[PDB]
């Protein structure tokens, strides 16, 4: 209405600024081809200094020279011409934080793209924060309840663990951290914030029709009242792909600094360091190996440095990290990624075979790991689980021994049976996560052989069956293994005769 | 419904959903021939039961 | 409640073309000869300040 009108003629009355405008900042573009520009003057600028050009676009001043410096653009050159006049903003490039994000759908810079007016910011942060340093961490001893049925056995995830999910293209790569977010529903509508965790996604250099109907599946599940989506996509320019991550790591770091804990999943890292060496091939800066420059791996490094569990000193904040590294053709000795390894604690690799033969998720487990993951399972997974991944490595090995039709004893034949019992166990549909109350049974029932008897194809029915089941009946147990985590010997032995009763169908 | 602005109807649709809050009454129907079936059954069970404890002695 | 956003969102863009209609109408105007006035007791005031 006309409320718009006041609001931004309210804006106009800022725009009181111009009775205060002697910017100590102007000075005129040299020349700006190849996404970059010279500009001469502006001799109190500041290194990494936002400024404005006078066609809007803003820029950062990335390097400093005796009569000139050079400036990246944050838009098409278009729209930059030559000879114009440069505002600094007098900013290290800055991002809005606060909890009014929450919902929105931003660009690189907090200026929201939902068209849901602006933004209520709590402050704003600087993008090139310092990592903190080793003193004010803590190791990892919460839970992160992903929901997925193979990632919650088998590589479970710290608060602030840093865990790379790396597979190949379309190998339902973006569906395990949606699907994470939208188990994190569980808590986001509870009470308590130490229970709640907040979601961050980072859509770089992706089609904005994929972008659009990921908002809309986060507003259909209502993940969006906890979720704050930072879109690059691949229309805009590299320095903002380049950009955008470090900005919602700042974001992040909002929210963990302020005691809470939250979530924030990159996708991807891989284009980021397409357009960070496009950036520095536009540099005229000399690549490395495979035509990138030598800091790309300073670069995911200087990255993912801000993603940690801080002390009781600090508010016991955390931040939890998801990258995503689309490889090519299963290879993990490309550059790139050889790279992320180095950093991250841990790897989920999705094997394109097992997609594939349809199954989803599709974890190799035998390259899949995690380095601390095991200091913050949820206890009672880490009671029923320890001889899971045992038996799975183990099937594993009479996977491909037992393509050659030879007939086999039947302790390796009993481990072939139960082993395709739990590979067709671990499938899962999207949109379908799973309360940890609601995996406990599963593996209680998959590694004490009451599948064997079942067939194959029946698994499927056979989950959501047992599940009911107890949801109907044994609900006392389900609540005990929510408010406890961690089963005793009653607890084992109810669970063994809730388990058989229906094994007997 | 504070957030419609422009509301016009939801008055409406709630009188409309308060108008049916009495829905439907459930259905308790069967009380005759379900103690037919449940005669029957108390019938050869006891028959079934008195034979198998006669027999057992037996 | 989705109606209501379209139609705010479709006040919002013919209030766009009305910012057109706006810009044309401040077009032709003395406000051209008048405003450098405007920006001589402006920059008199912001010099002033120092
Ligand atoms: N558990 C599942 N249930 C149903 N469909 C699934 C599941 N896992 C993966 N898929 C399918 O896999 C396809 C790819 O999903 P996703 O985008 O996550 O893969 P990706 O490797 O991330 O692709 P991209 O990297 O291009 O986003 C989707 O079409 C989705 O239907």
């Amino acid at each position: 209405k006309a409320q718009p009108t006041e609001v931004s003629s309210i804006l106009e009355e800022r725009i009181g600024v111009s009775d205060e405008a002697n910017l100590n900042e102007t000075g005129r573009v040299l020349a700006v081809g190849d996404g970059i520009a010279r500009v001469f003057g502006l001799n109190n600028i500041q290194a990494e200094e936002l400024v404005e050009f006078s066609s809007g676009v803003k820029g950062m001043a990335l390097n400093l020279e005796p009569g000139q410096v050079g400036i990246v653009l944050f838009g098409s050159d278009r729209l930059v011409k030559e000879g114009e006049l440069v505002k600094r903003t007098g900013n290290i490039v800055d991002v809005p934080v606060g909890p009014g994000l929450l919902g929105r759908v931003v660009d690189a810079l907090g200026n929201p793209i939902d068209g849901k007016g602006p933004i209520d910011a709590a402050g704003r942060s600087r993008a090139q924060v310092k990592a903190p340093g080793i003193l004010p961490r803590r190791s990892v001893h919460e839970p992160v309840q992903t929901g997925l049925k193979a990632v919650d056995a088998l590589v479970p995830i710290g608060r602030g663990q840093r865990e790379l999910i790396i597979g190949d293209r379309q190998t339902g790569k973006t569906a395990v951290a949606l699907d994470t977010i939208l188990n994190q529903k569980r808590w986001n509508n509870g009470s308590d914030e130490s229970k709640k965790l907040y979601c961050v996604y980072v859509a770089v250099g992706q089609k904005r029709s994929t972008v659009a109907q990921l908002v809309q599946t986060l507003e259909q599940h209502d993940a969006m009242k906890y979720s704050i989506i930072v879109a690059a996509t691949a229309s805009e320019a590299a320095p903002l792909q380049y950009l955008a991550p470090f900005t919602a790591a700042s974001i992040g770091e909002w929210f963990r600094d302020n005691g809470k804990h939250a979530l924030i999943v990159y996708d991807d890292l891989s284009k980021q360091a397409v357009a960070y060496r496009q950036l520095s091939l536009l540099l005229r800066r000399p690549p490395g190996r495979e035509a990138y420059p030598g800091d790309v791996f300073y670069l995911h490094s200087r990255l993912l440095e801000r993603a940690a569990k801080l002390s009781e000193k600090e508010g016991s904040g955390s931040l939890t990290a998801l990258p995503v590294i689309e490889t090519q053709g299963g290879d993990v000795s490309a550059y790139i990624p050889t790279n992320v390894i180095s950093i991250t604690d841990g790897q989920i690799f999705l094997e394109a075979e097992l997609f594939y033969k349809g199954i989803r998720p599709a974890i190799n487990v035998g390259l899949s790991v995690s380095r601390v993951g095991s200091a913050a399972q949820v206890k009672a997974l880490k009671q029923v689980a320890g001889s899971l991944k045992l038996f799975l490595a183990q099937y594993r090995e009479v996977a491909a021994f037992a393509q050659f039709g030879s007939d086999l004893d039947a302790s390796t034949k009993q481990t072939l049976v139960r082993g395709e019992r739990l590979t067709q166990l671990l499938k899962q549909n999207q949109y379908s996560p799973l309360a940890t109350e609601e995996q406990v049974p599963l593996i209680y029932a998959g590694v004490n052989g009451h599948l064997d008897g079942i067939e194959l194809s029946r698994i499927g029915e056979f989950e959501s069956s047992f599940l009911s089941y107890l949801k109907s009946n044994h609900n006392e147990l389900l609540t005990e293994i929510r408010e406890k985590g961690e089963l005793s010997k009653e607890l084992l032995a109810s669970l063994k005769s809730a388990t058989e009763s229906f094994v007997a169908t | 419904r504070s957030v419609l602005k422009n509301t016009s109807v939801i008055d409406k649709i709630e009188s409309y959903v308060k108008q049916y809050k009495p829905v439907k009454i459930d259905a308790s129907k069967q009380l005759q021939v379900i103690e037919s079936f449940e005669k029957h059954a108390m019938t050869n069970a006891k028959e079934t039961e008195s034979l198998v404890s006669k027999e057992l002695k037996d | 409640v989705r109606y209501e956003a379209s139609l705010r969102q479709l006040e919002q863009r013919q209030l766009a073309k009305s910012v057109i209609s706006r810009v044309q109408s401040e077009l032709g105007n003395p406000k051209f000869q008048e405003k450098v006035l405007q920006q001589s007791i402006s920059e008199i005031e912001q010099l002033l300040s120092k």
